[PDB]
């Protein structure tokens, strides 16, 4: 469905950084690949086609690569308006169409880096007097802001009924965001348990609650 | 100078349907394949339709196939996406995007409108 | 400390809104005012002054007022690039400097209005093992997208400790925020209940929680 | 064309210093009052300090006064601001803002920095 892009990368100022894509025999190995920037609230723009050439009013430090079934996209002398979120894209000939990649959403780092805290909240008992029960993940005092959340009733992986909040920048300048599962009150009790699951840069944290 | 401007996003019921304009400007579109683009809150880009320059061809998205249709008119400039059997799954921002070639062979998509949403409830 | 104006207005497109600021005898009664508009994540910018003149390269849509010690600053034939955060400023005699407004977060409406479902939750057991307690104010399903929380012990009001996430757009097109007070379990247990109040457009709804 | 650029922001601990710059391009500083505004992360703009073009007059925000002291170099173009005994309060984006006056007697700032953060940990 998707080409694979690590979900979030970073350097310092001046530094350089790679972007990976891989793909299949059906999309990148016989199909030339395709970079899109986007910035927060605006269209998605072409910094690079045709595997490694560059739209006029792109920067040299820019570069592209292919080799096999992936691709890379280089940044070098990395600037603070080089803060965005890079696709990959290629023709897939068992689609029939375009396929993109997961986007990997790269900062420019400015403060020391830091681990998530995690907190799992059971249904109050207000709202399953209302028929409702409605878990929450609470995830905050981490950097850079890109995570991605994974739930499991008991141990199979849940996906319908979540939502999960843009991170937001709180008072000490780190990031802080919320995940919840709308259930119902058959649906909580007829499990053994729940988790959350936070990855924030390849590492990861659980946790888990139970009806009482 | 070249621009995309789309129009027709509005909130709507599950199961009804809605039908999307997108008037190009500053080149002639009768050389050049379109396509759309849509992207979900808070998630990734989705190739949803496309179509070459003399509308022989057409392609689809797996999640619209049956559902949507894509057409366009070049004396009038202007690309169509009619949408049928909307799903909660639909609501989203619609790109419409021009590509170099006059043929639907290629994720390279030089132009991009500015979108227009749906909202499905 | 500041000049008053409401957190947040909205009006349709093609419609005509007014945004309002009010001071005293000290401000906007003998300083004239200016007008600031600020988009996500850029500068503010000047959008009229001495009152009411507008800066070269903005639309004769916008136009601006005084009278006594409020001012105004009218906005006809509302277009969706005027989406943004409005500041008013006057020079002050009693601070001897410049005092701001609070800030009015404008929206052009394309969608029904929705009034925010609130759920709180009580501290987790797993974190008061770990000599924590930290509360939970989940909000979720409003348009447009703004809203301003308080927080209460027993009934005093309640400012150390508090955190809100900005609003951020759901699979629904309809916005979801958090906001979560630290305590210690001293804090939790020393009272007899703690409160969550959310504001959305001058409407109020309050939930409450106690140690059980 | 105009620009100011601001630079210094750093990730400090609690009551420690910092200095912060900012250079001026494209006009006379000589002939303009210049000033500070600073916003932290979710919350409004708040007046930090200012100064008349021939640095005889300054002024300061409540929060800062006694701790936050403002500068000029006209012949270097730049204006500085010395921050001590910092606290987590300070936590925020720092502008650097020029009036169209030659006096800080008004709230009319015409131009903006990009800004620069500051972190008290
Ligand atoms: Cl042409
Ligand atoms: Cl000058
Ligand atoms: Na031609
Ligand atoms: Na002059």
């Amino acid at each position: 469905s998707v080409l694979t892009q690590p979900p979030s990368t970073s350097g310092t100022p001046g530094q350089r950084v790679t972007i990976s894509c891989s793909g299949s025999s059906s999309n990148i190995e016989t199909n030339t690949v395709n970079w899109y920037q986007q910035l927060p609230g605006t269209a998605p723009k072409l910094v690079m086609h045709t595997n490694n050439q560059r739209p006029s009013g792109v920067p040299d430090r820019f570069s592209g690569s292919r080799s096999g079934t992936s691709a890379s996209l280089a940044i070098g002398g990395l600037q603070s308006e080089d803060e965005a979120d890079y696709f990959c894209a290629a023709w897939d000939d068992n689609l029939n169409g375009v396929i993109f990649g997961g986007g990997t959403k790269l900062t420019v780092l400015g403060q020391p880096k830091a681990a998530p805290s995690v907190t799992l909240f059971p249904p109050s008992s207000e709202e399953l007097q209302a028929n409702k029960a409605t878990l929450v993940c609470l995830i905050s005092d981490f950097y850079p802001g890109a995570v991605t959340v994974a739930w499991k009733a008991d141990s199979s992986p849940v996906k319908a009924g979540v939502e999960t909040t843009t991170p937001s920048k709180q008072s000490n300048n780190k990031y802080a965001a919320s995940s919840y599962l709308s259930l119902t009150p058959e649906q909580w009790k007829s499990h053994k348990s729940y988790s959350c699951q936070v990855t924030h840069e390849g590492s990861t944290v659980e946790k888990t609650v139970a009806p009482t | 100078q070249v621009q995309l401007v789309e129009s027709g996003g509005a909130a709507v019921q599950t199961g009804g349907s809605l039908r999307l304009s997108c008037v190009a400007s500053g080149f002639d579109l009768s050389n050049h394949a379109m396509a759309w683009v849509r992207q979900s809150p808070g998630k990734g880009l989705e190739y949803i339709s496309g179509i070459n320059n003399g509308g022989t061809t057409t392609t689809y998205g797996d999640s619209v196939k049956d559902r949507f249709t894509i057409s366009r008119d070049n004396a009038k400039s202007t690309v169509y996406l009619q949408m049928n059997r909307l799903e909660a799954d639909d609501t989203a921002v619609y790109y419409c995007v021009k590509s170099s070639y006059s043929d639907i062979v290629s994720a390279r998509f030089d132009s991009w409108g500015k979108g227009t949403q749906v909202t499905v409830s």
